């Protein structure tokens, strides 16, 4: 309540200044999807710290992507449509063959703990019984045990179907940048002289 | 100085160690350092946490598994105190060791690591192309040739480019990068010129004019913002270095031009492109608040072009829309061809475009850290104003900026303790200069004194002019800062001001430290306490004069007189705790205890005694004269009969009050009293009222009474003012040249493009103006300007309106200050005594020569900085004479002002006088023109020279202030001496040579047997009045005390014809 | 000494910041000082603890968010020794850098904020009819003219009074 | 980087004039040498050693370290108005107190002050204050203003001198430590010379540092600094002005404006301090009235002189230090 | 709220003078048709600006 | 709003209500069930409010 205090308190959203400062509503409201086109972003993804709301704020960066931003080479060298100067795609996790241990998974390994560490805070709040508590610890583990599972058929298999579609002919547009912080679709319009765009 | 010298080295090629040493570079057995392996800083009033590593790991690319590092997690264990710094080395440590990038050490010496390369493999584990290079072939990481570092991997990869990602400086900083670097094939200078033609194709991107390892690599960015922000730092960069070239130094910078070039962009960067290559700044050493770069550099852009002459923005458009080329100096293009012909095959960037003539643009100041400008505007400049419209000023915030009606005095402890004493002059008082006296005292106190007089003494009171001071000595003592003083010494006396607790020294120098967590309350002074106290030290001294410790001899008594005094009291007793048997008895009406109440005349049966008394007893508010005269004559009788060492106050110190106090004395003793008339330095500045010092002495006293004395005059001369006193006016519209401004101030703001023409129109009435801005954000310049009347007198003599506007248009809009705190100023600014004095005689002049008819020309002898220009009237011819006064031709030709930069000729013969002029040797006779000290007897001689010389001229006037000696007699008793007092027997005015005085009686003597009409005087309250209201000052608290004496003993002599 | 003599001027008006200075009026970066952005007082003998605000928050009303800040915990985390400076700073200073009253700069150099709305609109969470004026029209608190700055109020809303 | 003992960087040396008049023969040829000098500048290899030697990185390793001693408490005593309290003064951006005589106080726990930001031109106004206050009297030890008495620094960004002065000077009653000059933040006043003509100043010493136009004709220089050394003579007893350009004649030319003012000649002298860059030419020229006539006035043959004379400029592009690997 | 604050402070309605230019009332005052036939004209559509 | 503030003004009641009857409850030495039982139902009765 008080973390949310604060930082609800900011601002539920925020604009960036052409300084590229993030300045933030000042002011409780809900989202709605149509200010996704326009200039304000919500404020929970800003990641932008702020004192005293600093476990809203990390349980924040658990929501980070964990993929990287590929070039669309072949859908280039095709010469096939692409709106943006420079044509882009977020694949969603990079391949990771060497490794004893995969970086995804560790990394929802980390996030788990998180969120496992913050169940339990919740529950010693709330006077919770052992038993039920380490029925939720067993089952945050499991989902951990889950992920390093099938962390290699997404990482090492699924990135590369993500990598070629980023080429297919009509998918010509640029969808993310993988940062949430500041990304805006780039927005054409088809605009008549006479009628509305 | 010419040329450019410059040594060119790559410092990310440098700074790549050999391969043997990256076992190493981690530096797995020695502990990391400040200074060396990294810095460190918590960064106060914004709580935040710079860790910069420093070697080859300040570009280091971090895996996320160093990111999993505690030492990242660091900063997380505060807010808000900075890291201890065993934490920190051992964590840093920890981490350094942890790293361990892929080689293979070998034996030739030409080799180095690529540390980038390898650095940014580690980063990835290994998973990207060139990471598995650098798994399967670490040796291709070691190379000698540093571009071909680069070249093996791209064709062992086929890659045309790699994008490295970069850090923050800061590793703290886990935020979303700004951009990043991007290598490309390269090598040959062509397939560079195409990869930068096919960038324009591109959307956020740029590159600087050459390259590290000479491979071409291009920055990327996220957004127009971080690029505005990496162009402006680069700007900066190329500036500073620039600048050092002009200077003609070596700079060992890898490249000659650190600005960089847009090949693709938003237009902002391109106009800051544009006004990066024009040069602009001023050379500058102070610090920048880096945070806001960009918008400066963006604000000067739109000033640059903003006021500019038509080519020089034709130029900057130029640039603005080419771009793509590098714009540069001939200088740079020479170190360029030198560069190459040294290394053939270094690339550097192709379009490019050589100044033939730099431009000719005014540098601009452009300081941006803190701190307000306080300009001194000249009267006069190379731009003609004609007819420049009214600017209007804003209100500005308290929030901004408050205006508090006294400036508070800024004086040493000691300082307040000091008096003045005057001492009777006549042998005699005869009845009819008795009835003179009582008849102007009687007329004096039915009329009441000036309203102005008691207007500024009710308004600059002593008590909130001592607060800053007193609550200081508080403040440094609860907080334990204070511990070491003298028993018996001043210091000690204002601490126990300071404070309401007794106050123990343990030793004799040593305070005891007060208990933990106890913590004593300000002591609560009423407004006539700190003058009390003042007058306690003023016993002191008067009994021996040779005291270090003004504190009571055991076993004695002082008894206070007068409503309230109990602070007082509580304050010597506390200060005389240590001191055994001392009685510090109050009395006076509306006393609480320790004090006795009582009113006056004292109750019959009662009978006060004591070894010292201190009556502050105030006048009834509305009683006939006789019934003062009678009240206070008793008040006078019962503090002299009560102790040998009385000092009295009289409210009304007329001739006739106090010499009629003195024959009270005389009957009720036999033997006459040693009076004296003391003025303490705790008074109210411009309290009339004075203390008078008595005491029985076996000598009998010769010249007994008073007459012509400065504490008498300066209550005397408030005779009931003519005219309704003035009141500092907060004007806002800024005429041009208008001459109809009331004394006061020009507080308010005005956007930043406005600020150089508003100090244009400004320098017509004040001599300077502090201007500042709130922030880079905020547009609005902030001004406050004091209207100085001597500014008007020099301005509106000539219907010229000119000023240095170009020098204030270089301010904006970095030039003008920066203060993000609340500034207090104030509409009654302290002034040195002297100052106030050399006022007091201008307006005395003033004055005078308005009254006087067919008057050609005044005549300044030695006026320095025109100082007696306030006096002449703006339609009449002012001639100066002295050697010290430098003006352009042009100027005083502006003003009507007539310079003649010759020492005065002294001398009877030549000394050409004009008939129907107005000469000025204000201040000037005592001293030779190099500023050495004259004998008096060379005064005198001038005196005569001039008087001589004035007696063929008709209608000639002539003005000789002098210093007369019987200060100095007075000065040799007095405590006081701030900024006036005697130097083995010669005055010290304040930054002057300390000067012979001449006696009057010899000075009148002369000048009657020379046989010209003449008229010792001197300026009287209704002039300190009028000078201090109008120029906006309140006299200083030692000022009080010092100006009656001072103003008294330096006549004017009016010689006239 | 007859006539009075004295300068009228509306502090309450002096005191309201223009409109650029309120988003840093706030102090987001520098921390807050005694003497200056507050006074405290323990006043012994009676165990009491008295924070006054100084500058523009010398007249604030707070919202109910605002005393859910710690800083009003604060007093209940004594009796009986005067709060550490240090968490009294830390906590005001939060506090303080939590308040972002609604403004729209402007390059106008006659205006001034009407902080006392503002404030007050953002006590009631501008549920009230002023303070939804306050939110769809900021610059509705800007003026140069002193009265009109209410007058504007009162016109938009079509009352009588605000209390 | 300089590594000399803390008093050494106070320390000037003195230059006195040796010839008892000056003929207008004389005067043609040192007005045109002077001015040859003025138009052609001065040596290229000169300007580059004296621009790349700066003072400030000099004597930054020795200042630093007063500051960090200061900081982690390993200083304690020294004496008030000594030189060493002098550099804490300049090391550390804070007031500094004394706990009695010799002791200084404490800090207080968890507050550790920031480093003075010196430019370059600090630490050589710095050694102006010394120097004038140890040509006031040469046997002093304590150098600190007399109780009442003023100083007022020019030239431009003189603010950080006149801080360190002031924070050095704080235990002394009533000192103004007045700043002045060009591109001036507060403390200090802005002007630019010519002074505005209705300005006054006056104090018991003077500095000017104030530079030279750039780019001006040799006259302009010339009535320039003329008038600069006429009003530091004026406002000061003991003026101490820079000479961008000592050329025999603009320094004798200095000595005749002032032996017209003041009718006796003043007692000049041509100091150098130790704190200015080591290839600087400009020279300061120290100023006072005296009782005596002055016998020899003039300078010719100076060694300050000499030293931006035979700075002619250069026939041949300065070297460059190479880095040989075979 | 702003620029209609400005509106009705120079009035709500204004009439026609016989040299033809317009003289707003100065008063925010509620139409009614009654005034249609009367001098009165509403200021939203004075078109002056 | 995003958020009631009458309903979180419940929430901060309902939040000392808790910790009260949990001091009772350590007081007593109540089975620990039977605490997270009243806990329950105090969120319930905060989410029903809301």
């Amino acid at each position: 309540p008080v973390e949310y205090g604060i930082f609800v308190q900011r601002g539920a959203t925020y604009t960036i200044n052409a300084a590229g400062e993030f300045e933030f509503s000042g002011r409780n409201e809900k989202w709605d999807q149509a200010l996704y086109l326009s200039e304000h972003f919500p404020a929970l993804f800003s990641d932008v710290p702020l004192a005293g709301a600093n476990t809203i704020i990390a349980i924040m960066r658990l929501f980070t992507p964990q993929g990287f931003l590929r070039t669309d080479d072949l859908a280039i060298a095709a010469n096939f449509p692409r709106a943006s100067r420079n044509p882009q795609t977020y694949i969603p996790y990079t391949n990771q063959r060497g490794t004893v241990t995969n970086e995804f998974a560790s990394r929802f390994r980390t996030i788990v703990a998180t969120l496992a560490n913050v169940v339990n805070e919740r529950a010693v709040q709330d006077d919770m019984q052992k038993a039920t508590r380490s029925c939720t610890k067993q089952w945050l583990r499991h989902l951990e045990t889950q992920f390093d599972n099938i962390a290699v058929a997404h990482t090492d298999h699924l990135s590369v179907v993500y990598a070629t579609m980023s080429n297919f002919m009509l998918n010509f547009t640029n969808n993310f940048s993988g940062n949430h912080a500041t990304f805006k679709p780039d927005q054409y319009v088809i605009t008549s002289p006479e009628g509305s765009y | 100085m010419w040329h450019y010298t410059s040594i060119n080295n790559d410092t990310r090629v440098a700074l790549d160690p050999k391969p043997n040493q990256i076992r190493t570079i981690t530096k797995p057995n020695t502990v990391p350092q400040l200074g060396t392996d990294y810095l460190y800083t918590f960064n106060s009033q914004r709580r935040s946490h710079t860790l910069r590593l420093l070697g080859p790991f300040q570009y280091f690319n971090f895996s996320e598994t160093d990111r999993g590092h505690p030492l990242f997690r660091l900063p997380l264990k505060y807010p808000s105190k900075a890291i201890p710094a065993d934490e920190l080395i051992d964590n840093l440590h920890s981490w350094m060791r942890s790293v361990h990038l892929l080689h293979v050490r070998s034996e030739d010496n030409t080799l180095r690591y690529n540390w980038m390369l390898g650095v940014y493999a580690r980063s990835t584990n290994y998973t990207t192309p060139v990471g598995q290079l650098v798994v399967n072939a670490p040796a291709i990481l070691n190379y000698s040739n540093p571009q071909d570092a680069f070249n093996s991997v791209f064709v062992a990869l086929g890659i045309d480019y790699i994008d490295i990602p970069i850090t923050n400086s800061n590793i703290f900083d886990d935020s979303s990068t700004p951009y990043n670097v991007r290598i490309w094939h390269a090598p040959t200078m062509t397939e560079v010129n195409h990869i930068l033609a096919l960038m324009r194709k591109s959307t956020l991107v740029s590159t600087h004019s050459s390259w590290h390892w000479n491979v071409l690599h291009t920055f990327h960015y996220r957004s127009e913002s971080d690029m505005i922000d990496h162009f402006a730092a680069k700007i900066l960069e190329d500036w500073r270095q620039k600048e050092k070239l002009d200077k003609g130094a070596l700079v060992e910078a890898d490249r000659v031009i650190q600005r960089l070039i847009p090949l693709s962009s938003s237009t902002y960067v391109q106009r800051l492109a544009a006004i990066g290559a024009l040069y602009p700044n001023e050379f500058t050493e102070n610090v920048l608040d880096l945070s806001r770069l960009s918008t400066a550099l963006l604000q000067l852009s739109d000033t640059y072009y903003q006021h500019a002459n038509d080519q020089l923005r034709r130029l900057y458009r130029r640039m603005y829309n080419d771009s793509r080329t590098l714009y540069m100096t001939q200088r740079h293009q020479e170190l360029l061809l030198a560069q190459i012909t040294a290394d053939p095959n270094i690339l550097l960037y192709p379009y490019t475009y050589i100044f033939t003539t730099i431009p000719t643009s005014m540098n601009y100041i452009s300081n941006t850290g803190q701190g307000r400008i306080k300009h001194s505007l000249t009267v006069t400049g190379a731009t003609e104003h004609d007819t420049v419209a009214d600017i209007v000023l804003g209100q500005t915030g308290e929030d901004v900026i408050t205006i508090s009606m006294v400036e508070p005095m800024s004086i040493a402890v000691e300082d307040m303790y000091g008096y003045v004493l005057d001492t009777p002059t006549r042998d005699i008082w005869p009845a009819d200069e008795q009835i003179e006296q009582k008849g102007d005292a009687v007329a004096l106190y039915d009329t009441k004194t000036s309203r102005a007089l008691g207007m500024f003494n009710n308004t600059v009171r002593i008590d909130d002019l001592l607060s800053p001071l007193l609550s200081l000595v508080y403040r440094t003592y609860i907080k334990g800062d204070t511990m070491t003083m003298t028993q018996g010494s001043l210091d000690h006396l204002t601490l126990c001001a300071a404070v309401d607790s007794d106050i123990t020294f343990v030793g004799n120098r040593m305070i005891a430290p007060l208990p933990e967590g106890y913590i004593p309350k300000p002591m609560h002074r009423n407004n006539s306490t700190m003058k009390m106290l003042s007058l306690y030290v003023a016993l002191k001294k008067l009994e021996n004069f040779a005291t270090n410790s003004y504190l009571m001899a055991p076993d004695t008594s002082i008894i206070l007189l007068g409503a309230e005094r109990e602070p007082a009291v509580n304050i010597l007793r506390r200060f005389n705790r240590n001191v055994s048997n001392v009685r510090i008895i109050g009395m006076g009406d509306r006393a609480v205890e320790p004090n006795i109440r009582v009113r006056v005349p004292f109750p019959i049966d009662k009978n006060i005694s004591a070894d010292f008394i201190i009556c502050d007893i105030n006048s009834y508010e509305d009683q006939s004269f006789e019934s003062m005269f009678s009240e206070t004559i008793s008040v006078v009788t019962t503090c002299a009969s009560a102790a040998t060492r009385a000092l009295v106050k009289i409210n009304h110190p007329s001739e006739y009050m106090i010499n009629s106090v003195i024959e009270r004395l005389s009957q009720l003793g036999g033997v006459f009293y040693h009076t004296a008339l003391l003025k303490t330095a705790s008074q109210n500045p411009y309290s009339y009222e004075t203390y008078i010092y008595i005491t029985p002495i076996a000598a009998a006293v010769r010249f007994p009474f008073y007459s012509n004395s400065a504490m008498i005059n300066r209550y005397m001369t408030a005779v009931a003012d003519d005219e309704m006193p003035i009141i500092p006016s907060i004007h806002t519209v800024i005429k041009g040249h208008s001459n109809t401004y009331s004394p006061g101030l020009f507080c308010g703001c005005v956007d930043v493009q406005s600020a150089p023409l508003a100090l244009s129109q400004l320098k017509s009435y004040c001599s300077e103006a502090t201007t500042w801005r709130v922030d880079s954000d905020d547009n609005l310049v902030n001004i406050i300007a004091r209207i100085d009347p001597a500014r008007i007198a020099l301005e509106f003599r000539t219907r010229s309106n000119t000023s240095a506007y170009h020098e204030y248009q270089r301010y904006v809009p970095n030039g003008l200050g920066f203060k993000v705190r609340k500034t207090r100023e104030f509409r009654y600014m302290h002034r040195e005594v002297t100052f106030i004095h050399k006022l007091m005689m201008y307006a005395l002049i003033r004055e005078q020569i308005s009254l006087t008819e067919n008057m050609t020309q005044v005549v300044s002898i030695g006026g320095r900085n025109l100082a007696d220009i306030s006096v002449v009237p703006l339609n009449m011819k002012y001639v100066v004479i002295d050697p010290a006064t430098r003006i352009e031709t042009l100027t005083q030709e502006k003003k009507n002002i007539e310079v003649q930069s010759r020492p005065f000729q002294f001398d009877a013969a030549n000394m050409d006088l004009e008939n129907n002029s107005i000469y000025l040797f204000i201040a000037v006779i005592m001293n030779e023109p190099n500023g050495a000290a004259t004998p008096a007897r060379m005064q005198m001689d001038k005196i005569r020279n001039v008087a001589t010389a004035m007696l063929t001229r008709t209608n000639c006037v002539a003005y000789i202030s002098f210093y007369e000696a019987g200060i100095i007699t007075r000065l040799d008793q007095s405590t006081a001496h701030k900024t006036i007092r005697v130097e083995e027997g010669r005055l010290k005015v304040a930054n002057y040579v300390p000067v012979d005085t001449l006696v009057e009686a010899d000075v009148t003597l002369m000048l009657r047997d020379i046989g010209i009409t003449h008229e010792i005087i001197r300026p009287s309250t209704p002039e300190l009045i009028d000078a201090c209201s109008n120029y906006g000052i309140r006299l200083g608290s030692t000022g009080g005390a010092v100006l009656d004496v001072f103003n008294h003993y330096s006549p004017v002599i009016k010689l006239v014809r």
